[PDB]
RNA sequence: AAUUGAAGAGUUUGAUCAUGGCUCAGAUUGAACGCUGGCGGCAGGCCUAACACAUGCAAGUCGAACGGUAACAGGAAGAAGCUUGCUUCUUUGCUGACGAGUGGCGGACGGGUGAGUAAUGUCUGGGAAACUGCCUGAUGGAGGGGGAUAACUACUGGAAACGGUAGCUAAUACCGCAUAACGUCGCAAGACCAAAGAGGGGGACCUUCGGGCCUCUUGCCAUCGGAUGUGCCCAGAUGGGAUUAGCUAGUAGGUGGGGUAACGGCUCACCUAGGCGACGAUCCCUAGCUGGUCUGAGAGGAUGACCAGCCACACUGGAACUGAGACACGGUCCAGACUCCUACGGGAGGCAGCAGUGGGGAAUAUUGCACAAUGGGCGCAAGCCUGAUGCAGCCAUGCCGCGUGUAUGAAGAAGGCCUUCGGGUUGUAAAGUACUUUCAGCGGGGAGGAAGGGAGUAAAGUUAAUACCUUUGCUCAUUGACGUUACCCGCAGAAGAAGCACCGGCUAACUCCGUGCCAGCAGCCGCGGUAAUACGGAGGGUGCAAGCGUUAAUCGGAAUUACUGGGCGUAAAGCGCACGCAGGCGGUUUGUUAAGUCAGAUGUGAAAUCCCCGGGCUCAACCUGGGAACUGCAUCUGAUACUGGC
């Protein structure tokens, strides 16, 4: 169900920054960046209203981690929830507990971030939890396992983690490695190339 | 024969069970002539796991119904007026 | 009834029993005697009755957990190789229109010497074996494991790829 | 019924046995079916690398 | 048949002759009143009324004839044998 | 708060617009097949032959009903294994108990299947002519005798299955008699009907000292009820076919006997001559019905596996018996087809109960564990029975989780691939370097489903009573299939784990070579006869992922049966024309009615599911609390413009 795969190919593909790279340094390149996805990525690919429509939402899973069979299953739930289904998508997407872990810093990237999580090294509200898929309510606290805290890994992870852009709607910490989701987070305060028009777009027929 | 008595909807391993009126010759989960509360062999401790319509169980029984010995030994468990 | 020493009683074999399979209350132990030794040849029952297939197969993987013969299926579905108590391969053909399938079956010439000899140990190295030298690879009614082999020479380079484990016959 | 085989090469003769999928091919009328390659009788198009799930042919050890 | 409720077929069997006999009687004894509607001698009929009412009710109690089908026979005999009597 | 959600594309032509079919993208499945395949949670699993079935089990239980002793157990008047004090014997059924039998209750539940059934069915809403074991409320009754009978015994035919004659014995078995009302009959008079005892005990007195007697506990009878369950009745609705247009003698109704628990042609007799039908009877074809399920924006279309309600069948056909209830899956009788045992004279059986075998088929499971929980039958109770149920096995069949590593890494290796050779690409990918070890493997620790029951103590409980019984606390020992449980913690080490379809267009995704209208692909259009982005291989890419593809099938798109929502001058389509019955529709004004219509109310529309907001399994699927919804029907009371009647 993990990617297990070049990350860099990805990143090139959709022609953006995905962050799975991130960990020491960030910001890409190193990759000949956007210039070959594939051996004949030199192209000028004009693509249909479809492509692009895909393009999108094909970037928004490969910037998580999740698939499509799950992907679905999340927009069903943000179109039945009342309120804007692209918002209210990537609020779910969000809400991912592997998620919330990267934000936090506990890790470089949100890959590195699920391999804590399915290794049983968080928790939520003080029970453990093993599934990266976990969903995040507001008032939750995710820690770093008292047993496993501070390892050669997370403590690298959160030194650059202090070093980016910083969330709003979570609080942080250094030495106690925990932090809470205080609210679920506005469609103001994430944006990036990302349209949500273009994936509620794709799931209608 | 009118039997107040407990039907397993639960699950596997994790039962949950529906306290309620029927004819005894019934079966389980078959029919029956009504809900009276219900019955929560988990419920770790928290809230709740328990709850009945006691003024309608003893109408029942006034109206001649039997009880089965779980159900009783949930009536008096909830005691009766504390 | 219920039996006493020296008598002969009946179970009912559900692929767990075998031959020389020891029975105590509880004794850890089994017994050093029975034979058991290995097949040799020939085959390929391609059967008339154009199909089916199970009866005839069913039939075959049910003379097979008895002792007398046993089958063998490469990995080509078709192809149905019997090997072979000594060359009596005729109560397979009887029994393929007795017991209880209506089958009819004859035979053919098969490039087989070996027999074969039926292998496993550790993991990785044998997913290298079993993916190598698979042409060539077969499994068994009871669902493992076999070569085949069309010579002598080349049943030993076959072993000599090494170093995982035997020889087994096991019936 | 008259059935369609696919791929470069067949096993098929006299008798043997098919098992008959469908869907139809329009050069040939009147064969409104395929025979499923690999199943029963029916042997695999030899040495096929490519979609080998139709046709029916194993892993040719990766 | 190899079940030992075998012994409940024995027992009805038991239990259907004698009853066969019972109501046998009881019909009979009513036939008596019937012939003596035909016949039209309405003190023989008042008789054999009065002879047949206790077998009747009796085997009423019995649970053969039950209930009101002995309330009928009385009824539908005594409107009939003072109908033209 | 609780239905607020609708996409189009390809192909007729030199081209165009319109018509119109075909095809494609979606969702869905009890699926199958091909390639592949590592976990776990939950669910699902003969759709085909209502085809035939070896073997085990699937219904028994009460000695607080009775005669009783065939077994194990305590003790015995006497002898003793004898280790004179414990134990051992002949018998002994006195006690616990219990083989066989009698009787009571259960075998009509539970489990299976969809054969039959177009309405003795079901769904919805009403109704009048009934019954109801066990559980209940109330008022009284339970007096006294009789005659049999299994078992048993003696003969006796039997290969077996089974019995056959005679005789003896008990009961809550069976039968009179007594007693009878708030019951039945009858306008009344008055007539007529019942029953059963068995236990634990115990102060008087005690008599023929069996136990009468006092008492509580349980059981019997009669009547009126409660509840439950089951009959019966009416209407509306519940497939197709007119290339089925007429059907029907108990048929339709009446009167009267009979009958049933109950109305009734249900039956019989007689008397009228009706009854049904194009608002489609009749006859054929098909089919279990519903809650619901999939799809759909909705209206609808399709469908009724799993789960719950209703029905029906239980080898084919027929019939009764017993009983509260069956016209009875594991009862009986008869016939029919088959099969099995036989010492040949004669018998025995029905998996559409669980599991399984053969057969059929593209295809569908273990001859498992346990009564610990829930629930049922018997019992005062302990208890006994229970493939119901709870669990386990198999299968990627599905849904939902998870893993098969995470960081770092070079002008960026070798190799593969393209190259106008300058290089590009595979590609941070590998290596290498650090790092983490869930899940698996091994080893330790260890919740919950468990509640009761079994022995002793106290209760203005009742009692003549501290015994007995019930009750409620208390004390002790104890109660599981799953089960090496879930879960927790260590050990080891990237260690054990990625495949499938696709890349001409719809449609995300490209070149080399091979081949050459050959071999071959294709869902539609369409590729291949010498540079094929379409075939086959290779490189690369795109899309999904323990699955990916193909086939199959339902809805969608399809306004392509158009109620919402279409058409007919020439594209398919106005009968050749006219009259006209039924049917549909009807100018205008008042009064009335108030059915249609509308408003309010009250019943009802089962639970589950769907939906809303919560809650619990680490999350999810799954489980669950509450609410809405069930768009409907019926009755009552109102409004009256339109509609219909007068």
């Amino acid at each position: 169900a993990r990617y297990l795969g070049p990350k860099l190919k990805l990143s090139r593909r959709e022609g953006t920054d995905l962050f799975l790279k991130s960990g020491v340094r960030a910001i890409d390149t190193k990759c000949k960046i956007e210039q070959a996805p594939g051996q004949h990525g030199a192209r000028k690919p004009r693509l249909s209203d479809y492509g692009v429509q895909l393009r999108e939402k094909q970037k928004v899973r490969r910037i998580y981690g999740v698939l499509e069979r799950q992907f679905r299953n999340y927009y069903k739930e943000a179109a039945r929830l009342k309120g804007n289904t692209g918002e209210n998508l990537l609020a779910l997407l969000e809400g991912r507990l592997d998620n919330v872990v990267y934000r936090m810093g506990f890790g470089a990237t949100r890959a590195e971030a699920r391999q804590l999580v399915s290794h049983k090294a968080i928790m939520v509200n003080g029970r453990v939890v093993n599934i990266a898929s976990y969903q995040v309510s507001p008032n939750d606290v995710v820690s770093i396992r008292e047993k496993a805290k501070k390892q050669s890994r997370v403590k690298a992870a959160l030194e650059l983690a202090e070093q980016r852009e910083k969330p709003t709607w979570l609080e942080v910490d250094a030495g106690k490695m925990e932090g809470t989701f205080k609210r679920k987070p506005e469609r103001s305060d994430l944006s990036a190339d990302i349209n949500e028009h273009l994936i509620v777009e794709l799931y209608s027929k | 024969m009118v039997t107040i008595r407990l039907a397993r909807h639960g699950a596997k391993k994790r039962p949950f069970y529906q306290v309620v009126v029927a004819d005894s010759r019934n079966a389980r989960n078959g029919r029956f002539i009504e809900r009276v509360g219900f019955f929560n062999p988990i419920a770790s401790e928290k809230e709740e796991g328990t709850r009945l319509d006691l003024d309608r169980i003893a109408h029942w029984v006034g109206q001649g119904a039997t009880i089965s010995d779980r159900v009783a030994a949930l009536i008096k468990e909830v005691n009766k007026a504390a | 009834e219920e039996a006493y020493p020296g008598d002969i009683l009946g179970l009912h074999n559900h692929g767990t029993i075998q031959i020389g399979d020891t029975f105590t209350q509880g004794e850890m132990m089994k017994f050093t005697g029975i034979p058991n030794f290995a097949p040799e040849l020939f085959r390929r029952i391609r059967l008339k009755d154009p199909l089916k297939q199970k009866q005839l197969l069913k039939g075959l993987v049910q003379l097979s957990e008895e002792g007398a013969v046993q089958v063998f299926r490469p990995i080509s579905n078709n192809d149905l190789i019997v090997g072979a108590v000594g060359v009596l391969q005729f109560d397979v053909v009887v029994a393929r229109l007795k017991s209880e399938y209506n089958v009819e079956a004859v035979y053919e010439s098969v490039n087989v010497a070996t027999a074969r000899w039926v292998e496993c140990a550790d993991a990785k190295k044998f997913e290298e074996f079993k993916r190598k030298n698979e042409s060539q690879l077969a499994l068994d009614g009871g669902d493992n494991l076999a070569y085949i082999a069309t010579s002598m020479v080349n049943l030993r380079l076959a072993q000599e790829r090494y170093p995982d484990v035997q020889f087994h016959q096991t019936r | 019924v008259t059935s369609y085989i696919g791929g470069e090469g067949h096993n098929l003769q006299e008798h043997s046995v098919i098992l008959i999928r469908g869907g139809r091919v329009k050069d040939l009328p009147g064969v409104r079916y395929h025979t499923v390659r690999g199943a029963l009788d029916c042997s695999g198009v030899k040495d096929r690398k490519q979609a080998r799930s139709k046709y029916g042919v194993k892993r040719p050890k990766a | 048949n190899i079940k030992s409720a075998k012994k409940r077929a024995i027992q009805s069997e038991k239990a259907r002759k004698h009853n066969a006999s019972r109501r046998s009687m009881m019909r009979t004894f009513i036939k008596k009143v019937y012939a003596a509607i035909e016949a039209g001698d309405k003190a023989a009929a008042q008789k054999a009324f009065n002879e047949m009412q206790p077998i009747v009710d009796r085997q009423a109690a019995k649970g053969l004839i039950h209930k009101n089908k002995a309330a009928r026979h009385k009824a539908n005999l005594t409107a009939q044998i003072n109908k033209l009597a």
